[PDB]
């Protein structure tokens, strides 16, 4: 809800990387484009929008050392 | 700048919310008449607080629609409805009445909410003067005079009639949304007030002063024109058979022209009733029209002589044609009138 | 509305351009600006606004603020002291406006009718108002019933003024040598809205005292 009022509000820019596959960046950038519709936080959806974000964050992590250290390929 | 899907969500939200309100309270009558000794009282005392957040719920319906009703108005207005914003504007105005009538809200938020409501009233009124202008047209000699001849010369009436289907870029609503958007707010009265007025000063009272006045209507599709051209004639003062027929001809135009347009007053109220136009331009026009007929025309039209008495009684029936059109036009309420007594 | 609600010095400026370039008439700029300073019974501030103003845009504004003057009078009165001093203020402001249009359309006869018709109902609105404290509607105000129980009330308000100084009893010791207004100058004060001349008082005193009963009184008078 507080992330809801501060891109609504046109307060911020939040800093994003490609890939994009949270729905929350999404989010970001509708509001990017104008003002969005309100997100409705029911059941688990809320854990999954969390749980989305996670995921690219390990992601990144195991990229910046796989390929970092020249172990594994994209 | 935040908020206008917060609107769409705010209807959503108390649209889902009265349901609810209407499902609870479903369900506690339906248990009300099952106990009805020994769960009576704990039912009724939170139904209570139920019925009040449904009142407060009901309020905030009449706050919601005073907002929906403004937006519509406001869009109305781009499109030149001015018809369907003014009954927007009259139900905003319904609810305000009921908003105010309960001391339920705070006395600055009420105050805001009537001066929107008056400024966006003013608004409509302005542009509905604004385009009340533009239709009707007053052309007037250099000068305030009413004396001279050259002054009734160069008197000018212009009624912009829209026979055609308008293709200017700038486009004017009919006379008969005019005067549908007038009685919707009530403002019909004033601005008839207004017109019989220049329209006794610069159109009737001359026709009784000077014998030499003709009028003339120039009948063209899309302007009809009055104008007064001079014919010079003998009599010292004005017969009175030739001045009724002069105020008849121009009586019949101002009525078909104009006036032949049906009336129609709020679109969610039906207790109010529509009165015809003539009516009310009659009587804010005839009380001075027959005290200036009488004290300019019949007082000079009696005879000096008894020989010439029986030639006055065409002026007795003449009258009384004179008396009966307006009747039929509507100009006139009753029978008798002091121009005939 | 929210850069007019800054109180900034150039919040009328940079409201201004929004209107500009955004292609919106500068009428709704100064005639919210005049209501604005209305509302804070700053009307001076009105009445240079409108003379640094050009004609042009100073007839639209004022129409607008006196329609909508008017519309606000037309609502409930409000018993409190703050809500009579505004409409004493609103009156107040709209009469020199008037007569300040009524300057500029001199020429525009078909407005010029219009526009004495209305310094007429709000001078006697304004003077009513103030010489009286009272406050109603349009609708109340033009119902000539009201204006002539006010006359007689005042009519009555003057037999009593002078019947209290006919001596009924020995004079006190009051406007010895320092003496109080004449009732008949206040009287003459409120019945300058009123329209009644001398006359016309005199007219009806002698007919209030045939009434009475009191034939001296009427029949000097009379010969007077």
């Amino acid at each position: 809800t507080l992330i809801i009022q501060s891109l609504q509000r046109g307060d911020i820019q939040p800093w994003l990387h490609s890939g994009s596959n949270s729905l929350l960046s999404k989010l970001i950038h509708q509001s990017y484009h104008g003002t969005m519709d309100t997100v409705s936080l029911s059941g688990t959806i809320p854990v999954q929008m969390l749980l989305e974000i996670g995921l690219d964050k390990l992601k990144k992590d195991y990229i910046s050392f796989f390929i970092g250290q020249e172990l594994a390929s994209l | 700048l935040p908020s206008m899907q917060s609107a769409q969500g705010l209807i959503t939200q108390v649209d889902k919310l009265s349901e609810d309100i209407d499902l609870l309270k479903s369900r506690i009558e339906s248990e009300v008449r099952r106990d009805l000794h020994v769960s009576t009282g704990e039912f009724t005392d939170l139904k209570q607080q139920l019925e009040r957040d449904s009142v407060v719920l009901s309020l905030l319906k009449q706050l919601q629609e005073f907002s929906t009703a403004i937006e519509e108005y406001n869009c109305a207005l781009t499109e030149k409805k001015y018809v369907t914003g003014a009954q927007r504007l009259e139900e905003a105005q319904k609810c305000l009445k009921l908003l105010k009538s309960r001391k339920c809200f705070d006395l600055k938020i009420l105050k805001s909410l009537s001066m929107e409501l008056t400024i966006q009233k003013q608004n409509i009124l302005y542009h509905l003067g604004e385009e009340w202008q533009k239709l009707i047209v007053w052309k007037f000699p250099p000068s305030k005079d009413t004396s001279s001849l050259e002054s009734y010369l160069q008197t000018e009436l212009h009624l912009y009639t829209e026979q055609s289907h308008k293709e200017e870029k700038t486009p004017m609503p009919p006379i008969s949304s005019v005067l549908l958007a007038f009685s919707v707010l009530g403002e019909l009265h004033s601005k008839l007030k207004s017109f019989g007025q220049m329209l006794l000063k610069y159109i009737l009272r001359p026709l009784a002063s000077c014998p030499s006045l003709h009028a003339v209507i120039e009948s063209q599709p899309n302007i009809v024109i009055i104008r007064f051209e001079s014919i010079m004639t003998n009599l010292e003062y004005p017969s009175p058979s030739e001045v009724f027929t002069k105020i008849r001809l121009v009586l019949e135009v101002l009525q078909k022209q104009l006036l032949d347009l049906p009336l129609d007053t709020d679109l969610e109220n039906e207790k109010t009733s529509t009165v015809p136009l003539a009516e009310m331009l009659g009587d804010m026009i005839w009380e001075d029209l027959s005290e200036c007929l009488i004290k300019n025309c019949l007082v000079y039209s009696i005879p000096t002589n008894s020989s010439k008495l029986q030639q006055y009684e065409e002026i007795i029936q003449s009258t009384e044609e004179f008396e009966n059109a307006l009747k039929e036009m509507r100009f006139l309420k009753g029978d008798t009138t002091d121009l005939l007594k | 509305r929210y850069i007019l609600k800054q109180d900034v010095p150039s919040s009328l400026e940079d409201a201004l351009k929004v209107a500009q370039a955004f292609m919106l008439s500068d009428d709704e700029i100064y005639s919210l600006r005049i209501i604005d300073l209305i509302d804070r019974e700053q009307g001076e501030d009105c009445l240079l606004l409108l003379k640094s103003l050009p004609p042009a845009e100073a007839e639209k504004t004022a129409e607008r603020v006196i329609i909508w003057a008017r519309l606000a009078l037309q609502e409930e009165p409000d018993h409190s002291k703050e809500g009579k001093a505004w409409r004493m203020s609103v009156a107040k402001t709209s009469v020199d406006i008037l007569k300040i249009l009524c300057d500029i359309q001199k020429d525009n006869l078909q407005k010029k009718d219009e526009c004495e018709e209305m310094l007429k109902l709000f001078k006697e609105v304004a003077s009513l108002q103030e010489n009286f404290e009272v406050f109603l509607s349009f609708e109340d105000y033009s119902n000539s019933s009201l204006v002539a129980d006010l006359r007689e009330q005042h009519i009555k308000a003057h037999e009593v003024a002078q019947a209290k100084h006919k001596p009924g009893s020995t004079p006190e010791p009051i406007a010895a040598e320092v003496r109080s207004p004449s009732m008949e100058s206040k009287l003459h004060r409120q019945a300058l809205a009123l329209q009644m001349s001398k006359q016309e008082l005199e007219a009806e005193l002698t007919l209030r005292a045939l009434k009475d009963g009191n034939i001296k009184t009427a029949l000097k008078k009379c010969s007077d």
